[PDB]
């Protein structure tokens, strides 16, 4: 069948333009976007310590 | 007779797409900004004006000497 992606017009009224003009000018994206998704460094790293530890295999 | 598929125990996981959390938008911003900025200039005129008073005292000690 179908699915349409990126087929939508903007709202283009008085309210939601300030919602978009807060984005371009004062960066409500790009900090909430990727100043938080990256850090998120607080997970445990997964490194096989190779001369001693070795990885899984199969028979 | 030892074959895979279970009789039950399933999810599934979604195919969906959603994380639109707002977010303090739409006249809430541009209002905390101006309200912060006007606190800055109000914190000026109490220091820059006051330093201008001590400035004249610094010139004052010069003028009371040098005859």
């Amino acid at each position: 069948t179908y699915k349409y992606v990126n087929l939508r017009e903007p709202s283009m009224d008085m309210k939601s333009v300030t919602d978009r003009a807060a984005q371009t000018l004062l960066w409500t994206e790009l900090i909430r976007g990727l100043g938080m998704t990256l850090s998120y460094l607080f997970r445990e790293p997964a490194t096989i310590n190779y001369p001693f530890e070795k990885g899984p295999l199969s028979p | 007779k030892q074959d895979m598929p279970p009789v039950g125990g399933y999810g599934p996981i979604d195919y969906k797409r959603n994380l639109p959390r707002r977010g303090l938008s739409g006249y809430s911003m541009f209002a905390v900004g101006i309200g912060a900025l006007l606190f800055g200039y109000w914190s000026m005129m109490k220091w820059n004006r006051e330093r201008r008073r001590l400035q004249i005292e610094d010139f004052e000690a010069r003028i009371a000497l040098m005859p």
